[PDB]
């Protein structure tokens, strides 16, 4: 059911998602080792996600947070990175895509810095690299984020190194 | 997938030392993420 829709870099809707895809990125304290050296992204393609049934689902949901928070969703964009984007796509986020051992417990992981999710395009810790060069810092090989609808209601503040 | 702190409909972490890093977020339901835009790029070798 999922269609996928390019957007014209001289859209303003693309010109905006890659405006914060690059203003986000940042340097890590691993100095490039999960997700490469770099300060900045060459963006080939942007393309709008389209699936009634995984909007409904999520617009069903929505309005059940929102009426348990004042009429307060808490929605933000923000990005997600990993070997299953393809599968997210078509599928939608459900428990597979649970970050089993994350700082925070089982549950599905998002950043506001685009390079944070970044490390996470090859697996966790950028696994071994990308599958043609197993290079964790390619530059060649083409990588997918997804950039994201996301309903945090109220949330739980953890404070954390 | 474990539940949400009882009360709550994510997790917030708070960055703590690094200054610089923004926010990152934990979810326990997939019904509250929409895959909204694919994104296709490289990262680029700094000069
Ligand atoms: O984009 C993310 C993806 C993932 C991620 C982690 C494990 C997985 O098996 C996965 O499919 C995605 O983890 C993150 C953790 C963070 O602290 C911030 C962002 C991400
Ligand atoms: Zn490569």
């Amino acid at each position: 059911g999922t269609i996928l829709i390019d957007l014209s870099p001289d859209d303003k809707e693309f010109q905006s998602v890659e405006e914060e895809m690059q203003s986000t990125v940042r340097e890590h304290r691993d100095g490039g080792h999960a997700g490469g050296i770099f300060n900045r992204y060459n963006i080939l393609k942007i393309q709008k996600v389209c699936n009634k049934k995984l909007w409904e689902r999520y617009t069903h949901r929505r309005k059940e947070v929102s009426e348990e928070n004042h009429n307060h969703a808490n929605e933000r964009m923000l990005f997600h990175g990993s070997p299953f984007v393809n599968a997210i796509i078509h599928k939608g986020f459900d428990e597979r895509h649970a970050y089993i051992g994350g700082m925070f417990g089982a549950g599905i992981y998002f950043a506001e810095n685009s390079s944070k999710s970044n490390q996470y395009v090859y697996g966790i810790g950028g696994g071994t690299g990308c599958p043609v060069h197993k290079d964790r810092s390619c530059y060649i090989c083409h990588r997918q984020l997804l950039f994201c609808r996301v309903t945090l209601g109220k949330s739980f503040l953890q404070f954390s190194a | 997938m474990a539940h949400s702190p009882p009360g709550h409909h994510s997790v917030t972490g708070r960055p703590s030392v690094n200054g610089l890093a923004l926010a990152e977020y934990v979810i326990y339901r997939g019904e509250q993420a929409y895959p909204e835009y694919l994104i296709t790029y490289q990262i680029m070798r700094p000069e």
